[PDB]
């Protein structure tokens, strides 16, 4: 009851405590009628992608590859990049990672115990006990939500005005 | 048995004296319609967001008429023709305006819904005092009152406001004198 974030609306029902990152924020609900862990896979894949898309958009209105192709801004990369094909060798590759990803959430959302998420993809340890875990997952899931409010914002500034870097 | 307000009428039943500002003013007994999810708990949300949308436009137009405008912002002292003024060179502010409006009242609908289907929350409270000036009671009546007393005051300036606006195409303060 009296969930955290929206301290005047009731507890979503399904976020008690037992996930990084739950302040109880569901106003509308979205886990009363779908899994919660194939919400959380979603949120997560949206953060990592958009993290990437950010700081890729970012360093490429800043630094092109060498090339006349790559002498666009990231606006109008979009077209470019799509005739060359660059676009269709990522497209390739992500679509042989989301079909591996379709089998892990299916094995996922019938049993098996793989965390929403959670690839096991750790060259670097970065984690050591579940303390440091815990801890990092949170800086990743805020790290990624800022970052897909910052490509939105980016994005939207962009296409508004055509600026360079600074999209005021 | 009669109404506080109007003594030639009777007690309207809902409003016995919780709510502040109560003082029978019912003559058409809306207060009794619980139908269209409309009842005695979302006609009260219905006038405490009132109260507080007219003090809030009230003092925004008062605020502007006197003290003029912001740094940057157009004038004319006209509140309901400048704003397309400033939507004519601003038109994100007022674009973002509304949509954080539009989220916060989806959020507004759904906490009033929730909190008249499991009684937990009074109506109008939205648990925001972050300076704590009405921890207390027998303070939060007397604020419950004069914010209910101030709001119906001010939305009936705002509503005047909107109409002498529109139609004189002039300020508040131009058609007061
Ligand atoms: C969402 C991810 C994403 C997407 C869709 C794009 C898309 C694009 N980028 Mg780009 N970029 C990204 C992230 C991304 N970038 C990141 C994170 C960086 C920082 C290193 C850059 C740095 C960058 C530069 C410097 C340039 C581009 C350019 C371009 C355009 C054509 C060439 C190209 O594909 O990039 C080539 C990309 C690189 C050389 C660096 C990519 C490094 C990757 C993203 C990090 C490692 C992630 C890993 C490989 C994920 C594995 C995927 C899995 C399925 C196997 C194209 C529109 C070029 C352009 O035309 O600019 C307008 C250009 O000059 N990007
Ligand atoms: C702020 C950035 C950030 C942070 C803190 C994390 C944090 C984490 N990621 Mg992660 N990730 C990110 C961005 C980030 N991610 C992005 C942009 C991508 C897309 C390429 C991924 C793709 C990814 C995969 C595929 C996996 C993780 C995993 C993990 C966890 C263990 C690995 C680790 O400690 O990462 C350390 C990261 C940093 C110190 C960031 C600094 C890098 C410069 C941890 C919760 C693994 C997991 O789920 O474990 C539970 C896992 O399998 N991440
Ligand atoms: C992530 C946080 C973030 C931050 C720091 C900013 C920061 C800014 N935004 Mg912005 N914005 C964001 C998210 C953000 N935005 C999102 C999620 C959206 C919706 C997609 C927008 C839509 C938006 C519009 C439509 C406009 C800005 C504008 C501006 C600038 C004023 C300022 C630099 C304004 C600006 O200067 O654009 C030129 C403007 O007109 N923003
Ligand atoms: C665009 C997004 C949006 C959305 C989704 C909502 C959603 C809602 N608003 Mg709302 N509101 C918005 C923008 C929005 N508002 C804006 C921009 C303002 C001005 C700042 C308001 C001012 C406002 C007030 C003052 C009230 C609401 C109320 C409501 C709730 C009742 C909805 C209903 O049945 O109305 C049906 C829609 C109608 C237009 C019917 C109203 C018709 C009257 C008779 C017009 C009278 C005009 C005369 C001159 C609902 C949660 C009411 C509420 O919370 O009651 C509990 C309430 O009293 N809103
Ligand atoms: C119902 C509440 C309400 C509404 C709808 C508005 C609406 C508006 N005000 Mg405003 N205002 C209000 C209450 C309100 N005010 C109050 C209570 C005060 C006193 C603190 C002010 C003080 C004020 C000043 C000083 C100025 C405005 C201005 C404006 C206009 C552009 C700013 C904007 O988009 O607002 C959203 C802005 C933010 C969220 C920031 C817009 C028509 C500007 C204008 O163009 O006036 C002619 C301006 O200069 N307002
Ligand atoms: C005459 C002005 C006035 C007064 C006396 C109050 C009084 C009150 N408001 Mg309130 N309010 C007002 C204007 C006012 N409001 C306006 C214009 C808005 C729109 C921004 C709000 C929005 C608002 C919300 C969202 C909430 C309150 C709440 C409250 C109550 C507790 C907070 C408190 O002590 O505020 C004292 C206020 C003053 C001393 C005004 C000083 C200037 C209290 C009865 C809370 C409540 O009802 O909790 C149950 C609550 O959640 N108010
Ligand atoms: C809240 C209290 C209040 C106050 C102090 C005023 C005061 C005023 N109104 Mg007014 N008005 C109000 C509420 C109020 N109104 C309401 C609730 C509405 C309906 C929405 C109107 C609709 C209204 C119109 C349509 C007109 C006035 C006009 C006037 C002015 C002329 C007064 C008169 O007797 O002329 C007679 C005066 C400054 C008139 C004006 O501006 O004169 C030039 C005018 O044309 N008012
Ligand atoms: C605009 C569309 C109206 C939507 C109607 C939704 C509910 C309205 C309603 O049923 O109550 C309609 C209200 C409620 O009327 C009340 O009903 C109660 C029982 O339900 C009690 O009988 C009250 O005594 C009675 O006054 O009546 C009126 O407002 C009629 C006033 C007409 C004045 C014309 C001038
Ligand atoms: C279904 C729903 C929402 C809901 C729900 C949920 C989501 C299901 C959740 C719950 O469970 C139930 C329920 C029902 O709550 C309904 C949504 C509400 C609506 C339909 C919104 C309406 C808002 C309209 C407003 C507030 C417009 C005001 C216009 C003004 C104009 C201003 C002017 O300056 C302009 C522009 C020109 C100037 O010259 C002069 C004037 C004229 C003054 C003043 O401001
Ligand atoms: C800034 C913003 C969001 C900022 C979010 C932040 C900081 C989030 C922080 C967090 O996530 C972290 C970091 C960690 C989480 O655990 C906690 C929180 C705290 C939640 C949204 C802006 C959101 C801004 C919005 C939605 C603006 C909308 C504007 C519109 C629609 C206007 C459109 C128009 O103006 C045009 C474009 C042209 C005109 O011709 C037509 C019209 C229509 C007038």
């Amino acid at each position: 009851e009296k969930s955290k974030a929206v301290p005047f609306l009731p507890r979503p029902a399904a976020l008690d405590g037992s996930v990084v990152g739950d302040v109880g924020f569901d106003p509308v609900g979205f886990t009363s009628w779908l899994p919660l862990s194939y919400l959380q896979e979603a949120e997560i894949k949206h953060c990592r992608i958009a993290m990437l898309a950010t700081l890729g958009w970012i360093v490429a209105d800043f630094v092109h590859l060498p090339g006349a192709v790559h002498e666009v801004s990231s606006l109008a990369a979009h077209d470019v990049a799509v005739k060359s094909g660059a676009l269709a060798q990522i497209l390739i590759w992500t679509s042989i990672a989301e079909a591996i990803s379709v089998i892990a959430i299916s094995q996922m959302l019938e049993g098996s115990g793989r965390q929403p998420g959670d690839f096991k993809f750790d060259p670097l340890n970065f984690a050591k006990d579940e303390k440091s875990l815990k801890k990092m997952q949170l800086s990743e899931l805020k790290n990624g939500r800022l970052a897909m409010l910052a490509f939105s914002g980016i994005v939207t500034q962009a296409a508004l005005t055509g600026h360079a870097f600074p999209y005021m | 048995e009669r109404s506080k307000s109007l003594p030639f009428l009777m007690k309207p039943k809902n409003l016995d004296g919780s709510m502040a500002g109560d003082v029978g003013f019912d003559p058409l007994g809306l207060s009794e319609i619980n139908d269209v999810g409309v009842d005695l708990y979302w006609l009260r949300e219905a006038e405490l967001k009132h109260c507080r949308l007219g003090m809030m436009a009230a003092a925004g137009i008062l605020f502007v008429e006197i003290l003029g405008p912001a740094p940057g912002f157009p004038a004319g002292k006209s509140q309901m023709d400048v704003f397309w003024k400033v939507y004519a060179e601003k038109p994100s502010l007022i674009g973002a305006s509304l949509a954080a409006i539009a989220i916060l009242e989806v959020i507004s609908g759904v906490a009033t819904t929730q909190g008249r289907q499991n009684g937990d929350r009074a109506p109008g409270d939205y648990n925001f005092d972050p300076l704590g000036f009405g921890k207390d009671p027998a303070k939060f009546k007397d604020l419950q009152l004069k914010e209910v007393k101030n709001g119906r005051l001010a939305m009936i300036a705002a509503a005047g406001m909107i109409l002498q606006g529109v139609s004189t195409h002039q300020g508040a303060l131009e058609n007061l004198s």
